[PDB]
């Protein structure tokens, strides 16, 4: 017997592909532009280690999105709560996610 | 006065895309007498509670009214409002619904769970409930999702008539509707729609456009209200810019003596990573002795300078443990400022160089 | 540190003497001057600085307020009082070469922060 | 087999959702993953396999040997 | 046309918005006064207007100041 009744009591499907799309939908317009530049820079060479701390500030110099330099902590503490940009300073960040399903996320946010 | 009524301020403005989707859920549950559960999510400030309260206060046994069907009929619809955070226990949410529907003249029965609440809605009448903030109903995975799972099963089985409309905060699944936040053009229409009852409008068309884009609804109300209190305390386009600026600066507000200790705090965290208050005091003393400038301070008065940085918002002092052989509880020191603004304010005085 | 070389052995001290004595033979001089000692010590510093890069920065030409602050440190070393009446520090600034107008602006600046 | 799996899932014309999934080129890679996840969890409830960490789910161990 | 017009015309940006300047209005108002005597690409001008943040004082598509 395949056991269909007892199989609905455990987490069979078990960092959130469909859950990350609902987070960006509830955010503002300027909040989605901050995550779009981080994905394009990280998925450029999957052998790039990621986006450095001062590297993210260089993207704001070419596109007026944030305010200044002290406003970086206001957006960094919110992305780490939804599990989307893990830190790994040897500050180089890298989220544990492959580029197989990450390419489809750029079409939804566009 | 026109300044007193402006600061105090069924289709809501900038919400016609979600108002029709909400009324469509009730067109199939009251007309066909089918039980279903609704789920509403979104960030705080999208006007979720203001949208549901406007429908009840317009187109809607105590608490009995009449609802107008699209084709043209009449039915006894009972609508109530019960908040989840305004309760004592999450398991006692079934008793509050009974007190809001049953009349006070009849007998008051006690409800324990689902078996005592389903039998009451069997003979009956569309019971509409508005459970605000359903995210607090969990017990802070098996025992946590118990009140939500029980209330969802009560509004899914037939033979009864109980609808559930919840407003959370960001084959029997509820219809999820994501509330989109207000943008620049959406926040501007609500301002003119809310202040439409006023005879004279003292606001400028170019000032509301700046506050609508900089705040992208509760944050916009505090900006417009602050401009009226500021203008009335000193006696336009510049009125909207003063509300965003009055609410590098934390460094200039300190003295020259407090800047020397602060410069040694970030210096000890670079060559030692995790450091405590006892280790930071020894590094500051040995750093000022080679220069032979300014008199040193004792360890008792060393905490007075660090208290100024904590109140302003530059040094965060927490309580953690150690990582060596003597892993005991000790007070660790940490910072939360940027290195770009730190290496630019102290360099303008041209009096300190080895301390940076 | 990472560039941990050898210890200051006494054999390295005799090497500077042999290098300074060999430099005097090329100049046909029976006495070692000061230029022979500086030339012999330069060859040792060059061989030791081969690991470091060619990036050297030095700047020490700020406002003259720092030079006046050094005179105040001499009074605190002998006594150690932060009083407002300063009649002995003015006599030391005049002997240096600074004017009396710029001295009054430096004392008022330090008195505001209580130094 | 790939030809027998696609031909069996298309024998139910009443279900319109079963014919839409078989039209995708990744249909054989998705059906085999569903049956594999149902058999893996069925083996853990009986005590055949064993998981390592809780927030990992990447390696499985053996705890039942036939013959002993 | 880049080592001199990029610096001379940058001083007029601090006094052009009466100080909020939108990027949509730059292609409708400055195209007949600044972009007409000095031709430049629309994509290349976006990086020049965004590089003003390095000077602290001249700070979405809007340019607050
Ligand atoms: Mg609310």
């Amino acid at each position: 017997e395949p056991s269909t009744v007892e199989s609905t009591f455990q987490d069979v499907m078990k960092s959130g592909a469909e859950g990350a799309k609902y987070v960006l939908q509830s955010l503002t317009v300027n909040s989605k532009k901050m995550y779009k530049l981080l994905i394009e820079t990280q998925m450029q060479n999957m052998q790039r280690t990621g986006v450095e701390l001062k590297l993210f500030n260089h993207l704001c110099a070419a596109d007026f999105i944030a305010s200044n330099e002290i406003a970086l902590r206001s957006m960094l503490r919110e992305f780490i709560e939804h599990k989307m940009a893990n830190i790994t300073k040897n500050e180089i960040i890298w989220v544990p996610y492959t580029y197989a399903e990450l390419e489809k996320l750029l079409k939804t946010v566009l | 006065s026109i300044f007193l009524r402006t600061k105090a301020l069924g289709a809501l403005p900038a919400r016609t895309a979600e108002y029709e989707q909400v009324m469509n859920f009730l067109a199939k549950a009251i007309s066909e007498h089918r039980s279903d559960s609704l789920y509403i999510t979104g960030p705080p400030g999208t006007g979720k509670t203001a949208q549901l309260d406007m429908i009840i206060r317009q187109k809607f046994l105590q608490n009995l009214s009449w609802f107008e069907l699209p084709d043209g009929r009449l039915e006894s619809v009972a609508v109530t409002s019960i908040n989840c955070i305004s309760l004592g226990e999450p398991s006692s949410i079934f008793q509050k619904i009974f007190d809001s529907f049953q009349d006070l003249n009849g007998p008051t029965l006690q409800i324990k769970n689902m078996q005592h609440l389903q039998k009451f809605l069997e003979p009956y009448t569309t019971f509409v409930v508005v459970l605000d903030e359903m995210d607090r109903l969990l017990h802070a995975e098996t025992q946590s999702v118990r009140t939500i799972l029980e209330l969802f099963l009560l509004a899914k089985l037939p033979t009864v008539s109980f609808v559930l409309i919840g407003m959370a905060n960001s084959g029997l699944l509820p219809q999820t509707i994501v509330f989109q936040p207000y943008t620049a053009e959406q926040m501007y229409e609500i301002v003119i729609q809310k202040m439409s009852s006023l005879p004279t409008i003292i606001f400028q068309p170019m000032a509301i456009k700046f506050a609508a884009k900089k705040c992208a609804l509760r944050k916009l109300f505090d900006v417009l209200r602050g401009s009226i209190e500021i203008y009335e305390l000193e006696k336009g386009l510049n009125y909207i810019a003063k509300v965003f600026s009055k609410f590098r600066t934390r460094i200039a507000k300190l003295n020259i003596q407090q800047k020397l200790i602060l410069c040694t705090i970030i210096q000890s965290l670079k060559l030692n990573s995790d450091a405590t208050i006892d280790e930071s005091f020894d590094h500051y003393i040995k750093a000022i002795t080679k220069t032979d400038t300014l008199a040193p301070l004792q360890r008792n008065e060393f905490l007075e300078i660090c208290t100024i940085l904590e109140t302003c918002g530059l040094v965060s002092i927490k309580k953690t443990k150690c990582k060596g052989k003597t892993k005991r509880f000790v007070d660790k020191i940490d910072v939360d400022l940027d290195m770009r603004e730190f290496y630019d304010e102290m360099t303008k005085i041209s009096i300190l160089k080895p301390f940076l | 540190s990472k560039f941990s070389f050898g210890q200051a052995t006494p054999r390295t001290l005799l090497g500077i003497i042999r290098l300074s004595q060999a430099l005097a033979k090329l100049r046909l001089a029976d006495m070692v001057d000061i230029d022979d000692v500086e030339e012999a010590l330069r060859l040792v510093r060059v061989s030791k600085e081969s690991l470091y890069q060619e990036t050297n920065k030095s700047k020490e030409d700020e406002s003259p307020t720092t030079k006046i602050f050094t005179i105040i440190k001499k009074m605190l070393q002998e006594t150690g009082k932060n009083t407002l009446s300063y009649e002995n520090i003015v006599k030391t600034v005049r002997l240096r070469g600074f004017t009396m107008l710029q001295l009054s602006n430096c004392i008022q600046e330090y008195s505001y922060l209580n130094v | 087999p790939k030809e027998e799996i696609l031909n069996f899932i298309r024998k139910d014309p009443s279900n319109t959702k079963l014919l839409e999934l078989a039209e995708t080129p990744d249909a054989f890679d998705k059906v085999a993953l569903i049956l594999f996840m149902q058999a893996i969890f069925a083996f853990e409830n009986m005590g055949l396999i064993k998981f390592q960490s809780t927030k990992s789910y990447d390696l499985v161990e053996k705890c039942v040997w036939r013959g002993i | 046309i880049k080592s001199t017009p990029r610096r001379s015309t940058a001083s007029s940006v601090n006094a052009t918005p009466s100080r909020f300047q939108d990027d949509e209005q730059n292609a409708g108002e400055d195209d007949n006064d600044i972009m007409s005597p000095l031709p430049a690409d629309e994509e290349a001008e976006l990086q020049r207007r965004l590089q003003l943040g390095l000077r602290v004082s001249p700070r979405h598509l809007h340019a607050p100041e």
